[PDB]
RNA sequence: UUUGCUCCACACAAUAUAGAUGGAUACGAAUAAGGCGUCCUUGUGGCGUCGCUGAACCAUAGCAGGCUAGCAACGGUGCACUUGGCGGAAAGGCCUUGGGUGCUUGCUGGCGAAUUGCAAUGUCAUUUUGCGUGGGGAUAAAUCAUUUGUAUACGACUUAGA
RNA sequence: GCAGUCAAGCGUUCAUAGCGACAUUGCUCGGCUCUUCCUAUCAUACCGAAGCAGAAUUCGGUAA
RNA sequence: AGAACUGGCGAUGCGGGAUGAACCGAACGUAGAGUUAAGGUGCCGGAAUACACGCUCAUCAGACACCACAAAAGGUGUUAGUUCAUCUAGACAGCCGGACGGUGGCCAUGGAAGUCGGAAUCCGCUAAGGAGUGUGUAACAACUCACCGGCCGAAUGAACUA
RNA sequence: GGCCAGCAUCAGUUUUGGUGGCAGGAUAAAUCCAUAGGAAUGUAGCUUGCCUCGGUAAGUAUUAUAGCCUGUG
């Protein structure tokens, strides 16, 4: 429906959410992950660790340094569960991951921007309560990422600055709730009424 | 010195619960758990509504939080009975979940010249709000 | 989904032997023909006839008497397996004997991967009177006033993307 | 069996208090105030009259039902350690070599220094937990007394405490030296 | 051979960069982490050897030792660095106002030919009260976790024939980093 | 720690067809040893 | 370089667009819980209320939106001047102080539209430019050639020289 | 390994149509040099058992 | 391994089985439209992140296939069963107590009193207690349980099958 | 009279809705109504225990000031 489209990855599962975003895009739809640190996963950790970690495993025996590059950084590590589900090799898979955009915490001008979540892709709800997820913070973190720190401390204060801002709209809110509630039984008002609005 | 126990209240699924049907042939009228059959299955029945008495899933079916008193395995009429007595349907008519559901079918079967006359009308609303505001 | 059939048979009546036995039975199938079907691969097995040797007389749909009142049900049950056949009693509580065997059918195939070929349905019993139902999961919902919520609710979106970050409240 | 419903009942006492939000418990008595989270064990609380707590757990399996009895245990211990409070002694025994313990202060850490054990140069440094306070028994030779409200840092303090005298390379029968918990117990005795 | 020397392949300069730098503790005072000069000389020294639990304790020792050069490094910039997920990056680099001789040199291949024009609207942006120069240092001790010195080598009093001196960039372990920048 | 090889799932065609005569010649044994 | 090069204004050609055609409408956290409103012993506090979809909300009526007559109220909004404060995660934007300035469909009048012939996207978006204009602004280096030797198969590198 | 001793059950009912596991009892082409990989590790690291007084050691675990 | 009969490939494209000599589908002129087969419907990928009842958490699960090989088992993983058992004359668990005298039974031998070992392994008294279930002392003692009994008040126990 | 189109009424193949009449079965089974018996996870009442004033508990009590089941029509 917009131009653009802001996922908020938290609490998400890498799977579903990348599964989600890869079709949004080969239909067009420009997309921007954020907060991918904070995505989730599904099990134990050290289950996916071992997991990651065999994967970190396979390398262009004779050189290294041309083999699968294997990336920590949340986002990259789930640009890959996105990559490998759209024929990237063709034209028309460059031109859609060409619309797509990861991104660990929310930086500008994003921060200032309406965020979606994906209700098919969300933990909460998919998963059964009472069994282990693994966040994709820690697995990163513990596998090369050594970013995990400042993000966080960003976060935070990219918080407050929210907060702040909120707060400031709670109440330009309630001064137009209250004056409407006052506009309330007046001809015009009352016949909206019997038409809804 | 007291020991508040915040209590997550829920909406128990009981004899005498009043349910609406999501989907199906009935699809947004009210019945009352008549009894309960497992984890899964109730069993419902709302007269007045037009609901037959029916065995459905739980997952067909959404708790509303009104309550009334009725006895178990309870047959059509004595639903009807009860169902009157207590009043429910008013009390369902009362609340802002009804209030939604009428919005929103008011809303759908709404004319392009009708639809025009609330474009209208929320110009006027618009300016005397404006004014009501920018004044405190 | 089901329906009860009563299917009777009296092996073709021939000379020296008029009337014979008229052997009765009950059989939950989807329809008509796969009770018919179902009935000679009884009698096959509770003695020693054969699909030409008789006729189908009366092949009747059983409606179930009180579909209304919440029952009690115990069913005996035996059926094939990866080693010989064995006896199985499960209760189900359930409006009707249909739906009943129904439940039963879907859960003999999920604990025992028992298909419908396997399962021979010996005896579906009301129990009348209640603290005579055997099996505790069921006599879990036979207790005064029972209260109890369902927490944890999934709310079944019709778009891909949601506005609101979704409460799983009940 | 999937069970409809399991309770459990904490018994409040007179001079404590329970309170809780989502699953983080005050238990605010004499002695002080103990909390615990337990937001990764799934149940529902319930207070019937101001002085019993009904934990619950609807539609749980064997592990879940085997989660249900240990929040109503872990929120007892922190009544009991409120209301009574907990007391480890620790006696620490020697062939020849007389050990030294004592208790530092550098940086704020509140170290517990062990010094000597079977002749040795290296000096053990054991950190104390925030809540534990630890004083020396008096007219009973060899003994050191480990006191507070968590059950945790007690009986964790105790258990670093004999974990870093290992006897290394040697006997168990013939090598006595060591410190030990001589006894689990409480402080205010009824 | 060594496989972490890898790949073993020409540097990018002579100047070889300071990859890593000592950590950092704030509340010690403001002082350099990092020096440089020009390496030439090696040579021998005795000296009586006070190294308890040796073969060696009050005995003497012969031993080579080197001897760079190292003029008077001398401070022309500072440098400061906003932490980000991405590593570091330079938001603002300030200068010195004047500029040797040595240093308009490094900015040039060829020295000779140019007009010699490097800093000159740099100098005349300096040319007030400071207002954008002090906008600028405010800019830096506001942001940037890390502040690093712009310096460069005395070419001239060491005996090289070179006359172009090295630009470097040295980071201060000394805490609250408004001390750093007003240092 | 140095995480060990992991067994494939892909079973190759000629497993997989390897796989189905050894079924048969399985039919075949306990079709003649189900008459003595 | 016969004012070469950059930046503002309108002006004509060209060149394209993985694809504008009302608005990407900003708390955080929890889910066996929350949001909001109110009140007080100011707290993991009491009381009320809300969700069960954005099916929303904000914007939305004028020759693709012209020209005019007013009535009501100190509002809403566009444009450009303007007081600051704020924003470093890609900040490149966010609020605010005011003066002017059009417009307002809040309500009521009076003109104008047609013939695009019964439909034909019927072109109103945003890049990358070039030639012209009428105003501001700014006064280079690199390579070759020689030399150097901390470099060197050749390249490359480090040097040196109006 | 052969023969016997037990022997959960199954044998078309079922121990007297027969098969039968672990035990148990009977006597008796080779070699020079390098790179990479595997662990089924000889040493180095940390542990557990052992009449392990100490030293030394034996078996075992993690470990490439 | 030998016959017989039967298909398939061979002289045969196409749909599917990710891939392909023998596997599933399939009456090949050139086109249009509709419907299907086998296989499928998260995205790659055309088609339901359908609906409904269940089962599973795997330190490299599983998606696999006459259910064929390592395959008989081990497991205080989990869910269903079957057959025998106890149980408001009080089930399991839990502590509290009794747990006896003949009798330190005979040989054994330095010392062996139930508990280093060799053979019966008996009587009496009870509510019930074995010529004794393990720890223990040189030998005893002391403790333990199996057997009862006291408060405690509803279910529990064993052996198998899936 | 050539290139491309739009609509209408038609014909062939087909896809997708809306709505009416019937007929079959236990002439559906149900529900609903009338009648006759029962027990309950026991209903009003009644009796009793010990307390926060009236709540609960342990008997009766076949529905009385809730209802349910079965049978016949």
């Amino acid at each position: 429906v917009e131009p653009v489209v802001v996922i908020d990855g938290k609490g998400h599962l890498v799977g579903r959410l990348a599964s989600v975003v890869a079709k949004q895009l080969l239909n067009g739809q420009k997309i921007v992950v954020v907060r991918a640190e904070e995505l989730n996963i599904s099990g134990e950790f050290f289950r996916n660790k071992l997991k990651y970690h065999d994967f970190l495993r396979k390398a262009t025996a004779f050189n290294k340094t041309r083999g699968p590059f294997h990336f920590r950084a949340p986002s990259r590590i789930f640009y890959k569960a996105l990559r490998g589900m759209v024929s990237h090799k063709t034209a028309r898979g460059k031109a859609a991951l060409e619309r797509l955009k990861v991104f660990e915490g929310i930086p500008p001008p994003y921060d200032k921007k309406k965020r979606v979540v994906v209700p098919q892709a969300l933990r909460v709800l998919r998963l059964k309560p009472g069994r282990k997820y693994t966040t994709l913070g820690k697995l990163s973190t513990s596998v090369g990422w050594k970013y995990e720190d400042v993000v966080a401390k960003l976060e935070a204060k990219r918080k407050v600055s929210s907060a702040e801002y909120y707060a400031k709209k709670r109440a330009f809110t309630k001064k137009v709730a209250s004056a409407n509630a006052t506009a309330a039984e007046s001809d015009v008002a009352k016949q909206l009424a019997a038409l809804g609005y | 010195t007291d020991s508040i126990v915040k209590a997550s209240n829920w909406r128990l699924v009981e004899v005498g619960r009043v349910v609406l049907i999501k989907k199906g042939q009935s699809a947004g009228k009210l019945a009352a758990i008549v009894e309960i059959i497992d984890q899964k299955k109730v069993l419902i029945d709302g007269p007045k509504a037009g609901v037959p008495r029916q065995a459905i899933n739980l997952g067909q079916v959404v708790l509303t939080p009104l309550t009334f008193a009725l006895p178990r395995g309870a047959r059509t009429a004595t639903v009807s009975k009860k169902w009157a007595a207590a009043a429910v349907c008013e009390k369902w008519a009362a609340s802002s979940w009804a209030k939604k559901i009428a919005q929103r079918e008011r809303r759908a079967a709404l004319t392009d010249f009708e639809r025009f006359q609330v474009m209208v009308l929320r110009k006027q609303k618009r300016y005397t709000v404006k004014k009501a505001l920018a004044k405190a | 989904h089901f329906k009860e059939y009563q299917v009777i048979g009296r092996r073709l009546p021939t000379e020296s032997v008029p009337e014979p036995k008229l052997f009765r039975m009950r059989i939950f199938a989807s329809n008509e023909v796969i009770a018919k079907s179902r009935y000679w691969y009884f009698l096959q097995k509770l003695h020693k006839v054969k699909k030409a040797s008789g006729e189908i007389v009366s092949i009747n749909q059983i409606n179930e008497a009180h579909p209304t009142k919440v029952k009690n049900f115990g069913v005996w049950v035996r059926y094939d397996s990866r080693s010989g056949t064995h006896n199985m009693y499960k209760e189900i509580r359930d409006v009707s004997r249909v739906a009943a065997v129904e439940t039963l059918y879907q859960d003999m195939a999920a604990r025992h991967r028992a298909r419908f070929r396997s399962i021979h349905i010996l005896k579906v019993a009301e129990i009348e009177k209640t603290a005579d139902v055997k099996r505790q999961y069921v006599k879990q919902f036979l207790t005064k006033d029972l209260k109890f919520p369902l927490p944890h609710r999934v709310q079944k979106s019709t778009k891909t993307f949601s506005y609101k970050r979704p409460s799983t409240f009940y | 069996m999937k069970y409809i419903q399991t309770e459990q009942q904490i018994e409040v006492p007179e001079g404590v208090t329970v309170s809780i939000k989502s699953r983080i418990v005050k238990v605010v008595g004499p002695r002080g105030t103990l909390t615990k989270n337990l937001k990764h064990i799934d149940v529902t609380f319930t207070k019937v009259n101001n002085q019993l707590i009904k934990v619950a757990v609807h539609n749980g399996g064997r592990k879940h039902v085997a989660a249900l009895r240990t929040v109503k245990s872990l929120v007892d211990n922190m009544i009991t350690g409120v209301t009574k409070g907990y007391k480890y002694k620790m006696r620490y025994v020697y062939a020849h070599f007389p050990i030294n313990v004592n208790i530092v202060e550098k940086d704020g850490a509140k170290f517990i220094e062990v010094r000597n054990f079977l002749g040795d140069k290296k000096i053990r440094n054991v950190p104390v937990r925030d809540g534990v306070t630890i004083e020396f028994s008096t007219n009973v030779k060899d003994e050191i007394v480990l006191s507070g409200n968590s059950v945790e840092d007690v009986s964790q303090n105790a258990a670093d405490l004999q974990q870093i005298c290992r006897v290394r390379n040697k006997d168990i029968r013939k090598f006595l030296d060591g410190i030990y918990v001589s006894h689990k117990g409480f402080i205010t005795e009824d | 051979g060594h496989l972490g020397f890898l790949p073993r392949k020409r540097a990018a300069s002579i100047r070889a960069r300071v990859k890593a730098f000592p950590k950092d503790d704030r509340s010690k005072p403001v002082a350099l982490t990092s020096f440089l000069g020009y390496k030439a000389g090696m040579t021998t020294i005795v000296r009586d050897l006070d190294r308890p639990g040796s073969k060696f304790h009050k005995r003497e020792v012969v031993e080579a030792v080197t001897v760079v050069d190292t003029p008077p490094v001398v401070v022309v910039g500072v440098v400061g660095y906003v932490e980000t997920p991405r590593g570091l990056r330079s938001l603002t680099t300030v200068w010195a106002e004047h500029l040797s001789d040595e240093v308009k040199r490094r900015f040039y291949k060829n020295w000779y030919k140019s007009k010699k024009k490097a800093f000159t609207k740099y100098s005349a942006k300096y040319a007030q009260d400071g207002a954008g120069i002090e906008r600028e240092l405010a800019r830096i001790k506001k942001y940037a976790s890390v502040v690093r010195v712009l310096v460069h080598t005395q070419i001239r009093k060491t005996p090289l024939a070179q006359k172009k001196a090295h630009l470097a960039e040295i980071q201060l372990n000394g805490g609250s980093i408004s001390e750093k920048v007003d240092w | 720690m140095r995480v060990r090889k992991r067994q494939s799932r892909r079973t190759s065609t000629k497993l997989k067809e390897g796989i189905k005569k050894k079924a048969s010649a399985h039919r075949k044994k306990e079709k003649k040893m189900a008459k003595k």
